[PDB]
């Protein structure tokens, strides 16, 4: 009977490919940034541009999930830095992603989730 | 046996009755209160710092949950890192439900570390 | 098959309706009625403009990559005030022994 | 002795504990004892002076700070020396400044 | 036009100091950016270091260079800069 | 141009029961601090920073 | 309690709303209802705050930070702001 | 013109009245005249010009030391301080 309980009414390619999500992540990264060094005026840019540089081709894609884009934007000076997270959810429907990018002097940490509507 | 609920047919957490509706300025309180409780006068941790990052979102996570949204998706994240001189900037934007949906989030200071949490609630329909 | 307790009585129409939700990525916490005072025309005015992504933590921090034009910029400055210091120290000592 | 309790919030910070601690109690002690935001940051930059006083020659920095409700700086310092906190409404902002009197294209 | 309270400075650089001031004011609506402008402005033309108080209320006592300091009023903005770096 | 999604449901489709899972916490990325990364940068001086 | 349009936190909702109404049994006289309330509301978050109480007026009120309240009850009409 | 208490230069509540007086007979709903006078009034005097008009009022406020008006005019009285 059409099986939707298996996905609580969500048909399989309303499911994300996480290699895609990463992807898309990663070219938002490069070109938010690109090849330029840290920059203490460019830093707040380049973190707003990475994320709707995200959320644009998050909504783009269309399917009916709830997005959270977090953007973590580090100076490489050699600074510890340890990142967890723990969420209440459902799922069979979400799940998460997180990317992790640094060149000589840039660290940047993109955490995506997605929630089923 | 695989026990089915029909749907309620209400559309807003409004009609479950009152404070299921994500309330910001309670989770915030609830956050600043787990921070002046676990994080004041700690040192930063590189072997420890993993393990306070998840027993703090584990910790946040059913004492948000004991609010009563049930039929909120939460969200908890924690960050910690260590005070060196270095340039940050944690931003964050999504996507989602306006009248049904909130945050809240904090931070605490000090010479040895940074600790950030964060936590969004959103309502399934 | 078990009916909530809480379920609405709808009719069949009315669960047949089409309600259509809405997704926008502005934060609630924002205030909307911004007024910031315009200088320019002296008078109080609306910001309807307001920044929706969320603001967690930043910091400016006091460093700079050695390979940067501005770390570059500042070791030179620094080093040519210290030979500066150094040459006016080596002139009141000349007009000294003079 | 402070003569009522005052409220302190940090807004923002680079100097080490046992200078900024010393700067907070100067801001407590300045909020008690005068009223004028003029003399509270006269009072303020002596205070710190007093403590942590420079060698008088240009190559170490004098302090500067100014006490206020609706202000803003745009202000530069040597490493790790801003102290931006509110004290109960009032905004305090404290900084030493460096003089280079040896700058290229100054002659 | 500039109301002047308290100055150290010679009126060239006065009038350069109120139409750089009232340029910032005419490009920011902002309290934040106008401070800054006319910071970068007077680092880049007068050599650093230059600093800048812009509001309606603060009060102040710094130390500055003389010949390098000024305190003018714009209308309901009180502006004060001196160059001390 | 605001980010926007727009979606369409039947009105019997709400209220679906909250199937909701307690995971635990991940480790995202563990970066422990690098000595030599931090011997590549110097104090700034003077610091620039602009306050409200 | 009717309210038509603020923006506030809760928590002074619920203080503003039960104070006022609390003050309105106690108090027989105009002008009390307004002081009271807003000499309450001082010394509790901030200091600056201005109150206005009765029937049949009307006023633009120049913007807030957070901090604007407009009650409606009892053929009583409540104005607070910062 | 009927004022009975304020404080302000001899210059200025004129400036308060030829301001409001003919503004009060322009309009006819009370509630965009404050939002009226307070924009020019605003770009004519200085910033903060919180206005209250109507009728039946009772108000407690925060007024500076040389900033407050109390008009009493056709039965509607205004008053206005910073």
């Amino acid at each position: 009977m059409e099986d939707d309980t298996a996905f609580d009414g969500l048909a399989e390619d309303d499911l994300m490919d996480d290699a895609e999500v990463d992807t898309m992540v990663r070219e938002s990264i490069v070109a938010a940034i690109g090849d330029n060094q840290f920059a203490h005026n460019k830093i707040d840019s380049w973190s707003n541009n990475i994320v709707e540089g995200c959320l644009k081709r998050l909504a783009a894609m269309n399917k009916p999930f709830k997005y959270i884009v977090t953007t973590n934007l580090t100076q490489k000076a050699g600074a510890g830095l340890h990142a967890a997270s723990c969420a209440r959810w459902n799922e069979k429907t979400d799940g998460k992603l997180t990317v992790q990018w640094e060149n000589n002097t840039m660290i940047v940490l993109v955490s995506v989730y997605w929630l089923a509507v | 046996k695989e026990v089915v609920y029909e749907n309620t047919f209400i559309t807003d957490p409004e009609g479950y009755g009152p404070n299921t509706k994500f309330e910001r300025h309670k989770v915030q309180a609830v956050l600043k209160q787990v921070l002046k409780e676990r994080i004041e006068k700690q040192k930063y941790d590189p072997v420890k710092g993993a393990q306070i990052s998840k027993q703090l979102a584990d910790d946040l996570r059913e004492k948000v949950k004991a609010l009563g949204y049930d039929r909120y998706k939460l969200v908890i994240q924690v960050t910690v890192g260590q005070k060196q001189g270095q340039a940050m900037r944690i931003i964050s934007r999504c996507l989602w439900d306006q009248t049904n949906d909130n945050f809240a989030s904090e931070y605490y200071e000090n010479e040895s570390m940074y600790c950030v949490c964060q936590v969004y609630g959103l309502y399934y329909e | 098959i078990v009916k909530p307790d809480n379920q609405l009585w709808l009719s069949e129409a009315d669960l047949n309706e089409e309600v259509a939700k809405m997704l926008t990525a502005n934060n609630p916490a924002a205030p909307k009625n911004i007024v910031r005072f315009n200088m320019k025309d002296k008078v109080f005015k609306l910001e309807p403009m307001v920044e929706q992504t969320v603001v967690h933590y930043a910091t400016d921090g006091w460093l700079l990559h050695k390979s940067s034009d501005e770390a570059k910029r500042q070791m030179d400055m620094e080093k040519m005030e210290q030979e500066a210091s150094a040459r006016f120290q080596a002139d009141i000592d000349r007009a000294s022994h003079e | 002795q402070l003569q009522s309790q005052h409220f302190y919030k940090i807004i923002t910070s680079y100097m080490p504990e046992s200078f900024e601690q010393d700067a907070v109690q100067i801001a407590l002690i300045a909020v008690d004892k005068y009223r004028q935001l003029k003399d509270i940051a006269f009072y303020i930059k002596h205070e710190y002076d007093k403590k942590y006083p420079g060698s008088g020659k240009a190559t170490e920095g004098v302090y500067h700070c100014i006490v206020g409700k609706s202000f803003a700086s745009a202000v530069s310092h040597e490493t790790r020396q801003f102290i931006h906190m509110k004290v109960d409404t009032y905004h305090v902002i404290l900084w030493k400044s460096k003089d280079t009197p040896f700058t290229p294209g100054g002659e | 036009k500039a109301v002047i309270k308290n100055a150290d400075m010679s009126e060239e650089m006065q009038a350069d100091a109120v139409d750089c001031a009232t340029q910032a004011l005419e490009k920011y609506n902002i309290e934040k950016d106008i401070a800054a402008y006319i910071k970068k402005e007077f680092d880049r033309k007068h050599n650093p270091t230059w600093h800048c108080i812009v509001g309606r209320n603060f009060g102040s006592y710094v130390t500055h260079e003389t010949k390098h300091f000024i305190y003018f009023y714009l209308g309901q903005v009180a502006i004060l800069l001196f160059k001390s770096g | 141009m605001e980010i926007y999604h727009q979606y369409i449901k039947l009105r019997k489709q709400f209220g679906r029961f909250p199937k909701f899972g307690d995971e635990g916490s991940e480790m995202l990325a563990d970066i422990r601090p690098n000595e030599d990364h931090g011997k590549e940068y110097i104090p700034r001086n003077p610091v620039t920073t602009v306050t409200q």
